[PDB]
């Protein structure tokens, strides 16, 4: 599967190809129902609208889409469709685009959070790392570790990354939860 | 100079099926393709010798374009019936003609994209290829819609590039048959209508393309308003015919000449009886 | 060849 | 919808010569609407194997068709074209005049 | 209220051999309608399409399905005898014309086909309170919601602060995790976070609720197992701010 990761503000370029002679190519996006983005005709080499620019090369049977100044809501899978006769479209393989926040004051930490009801249950939260840190899946199949998630506190204009880990193992504790990942050496580990 | 044109005709026939759609394509005065939705297995078919060579993808692509077109004309016909407040029981006709005229250089002289409803002008793309002539208030409905959707800009691509490029391909295929004019053969007949007057008829036969001028002169000046002309008529094997006739005093047939103007003549023929 | 282009009146 | 009655011409592909194969033509033009009936007649009776061209139309939108049949004329044989169309109260017959 | 394509139901579980009708309606007066299926991470494949009322034709993967188009507005897809290969997301779409026109999509129907309904389980939901260390270190406070043990993965997780739904400061995992990644039938787990200012969390009149809508069995479905019938239901957990 094709995938592309960038930082907000950067430009993203994605490519697709097709197999038959065509009359038009349409790019779509999908996240969360496809939504159409831009259409280019076989007589055209470049077209743009707003932050999008599409190109088409019929010799190469290929098209590129350029998104200028990527934002968080660009995160999505992007697909091409081409005509297969006047009345039908055929759709290709997507590219998964992830637009990461620019964390300007990283403050990596792992915290322990207790259940509202039976405080003996808990979860580990790794948070506030910069977008270069990658969270690995667990070695052990009784330890669950989510992927990274970006949250946006809009009124405070503040974004942050986190991942959640939990387990019933008696060995499990926040100090070792994320041992499978490469985390910053100055990650704050408060006492349990 | 040359042209390629497609001619589309949809005819509703309520209670007796879906509308019939027929299309024909012409390079200058030569028909080269047809499509008829009422055929056994409807498909584009060759109608000139030099198009037969085209492969099954040619035929398939076009066949699919015509079937798709025919389906949109069913909706257009319903729209039109509504604009003109007409009943569902009547048969109606939508005709469409589009294509390209090119000069000696082979680039676009004039683009065409026009429509008629029930045999009268409905809407036509103007020669600047940027605006439309609507024929009546009903057609202004279509005009507003097509102005809003930027129809004319979208139509320009085919009319300026692709139309022109196909025309060139087809000129290559056809060679002499398409590029060299076939001159009028001729004859003059004479037929007394009384003891003092006769008919002289000038004949122009087996010619191509259809454009021709036939003119009766006496002593040099043209016999303008006393000439009978018939419409130019197809011979049945891709050539054309015409005649022009004038009634003259008997014993004066010597005063009269018939001037024949056709692209296949090094110089204007002058015929006598 | 006919145009690959579709519309409604 | 103005309806427009057909113009009709009957003629041969080639100048005639008796006993020689040819085509009898009946050219119908200028008409609207497009439904029309056209028969070729030999000594007054319909001929059986008549083809016609594909429906097309002129600049003014009026339709034209060519009806035709292989024939060989003989001196006693009389030919005509019979045409019906919504604009005709009764059908119309146009004889081929071999003496034009 | 906007124009567009709508589809029902949002979610469906079927036993192998059952049948179903997916509804699609649009109000744009579009003549051209399409059904596609999409497996997760994959591309759309056309099942059937229609150029207008009374006309339908087969797409790339028609087998197993039928359609009809009696009106312009609706294009129902019929699933005749469910098989495990038909687990997928089904998307309806429409456009105005042939040629140079883009399609508008519905939101999708998420279908799980299962050999036996005993595989279906509702989520348990728990809320985990912010740590005092996070509050001291950052002056912010992250709550975590965990939804666990559910099958199929047909859930919608929402956060409610003092009775009103919030989106700011929330991130919910895109994909569930499998609790038993080796099993085809594994139950799932889903986490979400809601982050607020410490002063907000320190107000004991602030009320925080994680709610999970689970889409499960109908009144129509037969249940002969011992445990509670895993019907469509909302499961929730709550916490109050803490001085």
């Amino acid at each position: 599967p094709q995938a592309l990761s960038i930082q907000e503000g950067e430009n993203a370029t994605m490519n697709c190809s097709y197999k038959t002679s065509i009359n038009n190519l349409q790019w779509y996006r999908q996240n969360s129902g496809l939504v159409h983005l831009i259409l280019i005709r076989s007589n055209e080499r470049e077209k743009h609208s707003g932050r999008l620019r599409v190109t088409l090369d019929t010799s190469k049977k290929s098209s590129s889409l350029l998104i200028t100044a990527s934002r968080a809501a660009d995160t999505a899978s992007y697909f091409c469709a081409t005509d297969a006769g006047p009345e039908k479209l055929v759709f290709g393989k997507g590219t998964k685009l992830t637009v990461n926040p620019n964390i300007q004051n990283p403050d990596p930490a792992v915290y322990q959070l207790r259940d509202s009801k039976s405080s003996d249950k808990s979860v580990c939260l790794f948070t506030d790392f910069d977008s270069q840190t990658n969270v690995s899946q667990s070695k052990d199949s009784d330890v669950y570790i989510t992927d990274k998630c970006v949250l946006d506190m809009r009124s405070m204009d503040f974004k942050s990354n986190s991942a959640v880990a939990w387990s019933n193992k008696s060995d499990f504790a926040c100090a070792n939860a994320f041992n499978n990942s490469i985390i910053p050496e100055d990650t704050f580990f408060p006492s349990p | 100079s040359h042209s390629m044109r497609y001619f589309y005709t949809s005819v509703s026939r309520p209670g007796r099926g879906e509308p019939r759609f027929i299309s024909v394509g012409y390079v200058d005065d030569t028909q080269f393709v047809r499509f008829d939705s009422d055929a056994a297995s409807p498909r584009e078919e060759p109608r000139a010798p030099w198009i037969e060579q085209e492969g099954p993808e040619y035929w398939d692509r076009n066949t699919q374009i015509y079937k798709a077109q025919a389906q949109t004309d069913r909706e257009s016909l319903r729209n039109l019936r509504g604009y003109y407040n007409q009943s569902e029981a009547g048969s109606h006709t939508l005709q469409s003609m589009y294509g390209c005229d090119v000069g000696p250089d082979g680039r676009l002289l004039r683009g065409h994209d026009q429509y008629a409803y029930d045999g009268k002008d409905y809407i036509a793309l103007n020669e600047d290829l940027r605006s439309w002539t609507a024929a009546d208030t009903a057609a202004q409905i279509t005009q507003r819609k097509w102005e809003a959707a930027r129809e004319a800009e979208q139509r320009r691509a085919y009319l300026e590039g692709e139309c022109v490029e196909w025309l060139r391909r087809y000129l290559e295929n056809g060679k002499d048959k398409l590029e060299r004019a076939d001159p009028p053969k001729t004859h003059v007949t004479h037929h007394p209508i009384s003891d003092h007057e006769a008919t002289l008829r000038c004949w122009a036969l087996g010619f191509y393309p259809a454009e021709i001028t036939l003119t009766w002169q006496r002593d040099g000046e043209d016999q303008t308003q006393d000439t009978e002309l018939v419409e130019t008529r197809p011979a049945g094997d891709r050539t054309f015919q015409k005649w022009a006739a004038v009634v003259v005093p008997s014993g004066e047939e010597q005063r009269y000449t018939c001037h024949v103007q056709h692209e296949g003549l090094p110089k204007p023929l002058t015929l006598r009886w | 060849s006919p145009r690959w282009y579709f519309y409604y009146l | 919808m103005i309806q427009r009655t057909p113009k009709i011409q009957v003629y041969s592909r080639h100048p005639a010569e008796n006993g020689k194969s040819n085509f009898l033509n009946c050219y119908v033009s200028g008409f609207h609407p497009s439904d029309i009936e056209v028969d070729l007649l030999k000594n007054g009776e319909r001929i059986e194997k008549v083809e016609h061209s594909d429906l097309s139309f002129s600049k003014d939108w009026s339709f034209y068709l060519l009806y035709y049949t292989e024939f060989t004329p003989t001196e006693k044989d009389e030919y005509a074209c019979r045409v019906n169309h919504v604009t005709l109260s009764q059908p119309k017959i146009v004889k081929w005049d071999r003496d034009m | 209220m906007n124009a567009g394509v709508t589809q029902t139901p949002k979610f469906r579980i079927l036993k192998i051999g059952q049948s179903m009708t997916l509804q699609c309606t649009q109000d744009m007066n579009h003549n051209y309608m399409y059904w596609y299926r999409q497996d997760p991470g994959m591309g759309l494949k056309l099942i059937y399409y229609s150029v207008g009322a009374g006309i339908t034709d087969k797409g790339e993967v028609p087998n197993g399905y039928n359609v009809s188009r009696s009106t312009t507005e609706d294009f129902p897809l019929r699933l005749e005898l469910a098989a495990p290969s038909q687990t997928s997301v089904y998307f309806c779409a429409s456009r105005q014309l042939a040629g140079f026109y883009e399609q508008y999509f519905g939101p999708g129907t998420r279908l799980t086909v299962t050999e036996d309904l005993k595989n279906v389980f509702p989520p348990e939901v728990a809320v985990f309170e912010p740590s005092e260390a996070e509050i001291s270190h950052t002056q912010k406070a992250t709550l975590v919601c965990l939804a666990t043990g559910f099958y199929p993965d047909h859930v919608e997780l929402s956060w409610w602060v003092n009775g009103k739904e919030v989106h700011s400061g929330v991130c919910t995992d895109p994909q569930p995790l499998k609790e038993q990644p080796a099993l085809n039938d594994s139950r799932y787990a889903l986490s979400s976070r809601l982050r607020v200012s410490a002063t907000f969390w320190q107000n004991p009149r602030n009320h925080f609720r994680c709610q999970v809508q689970f889409y499960g069995l109908s009144e129509n479905d037969e249940w002969t197992q011992d445990r509670a019938k895993p019907v469509t239901q909302i499961v929730s957990a709550e916490a109050w701010g803490r001085a």
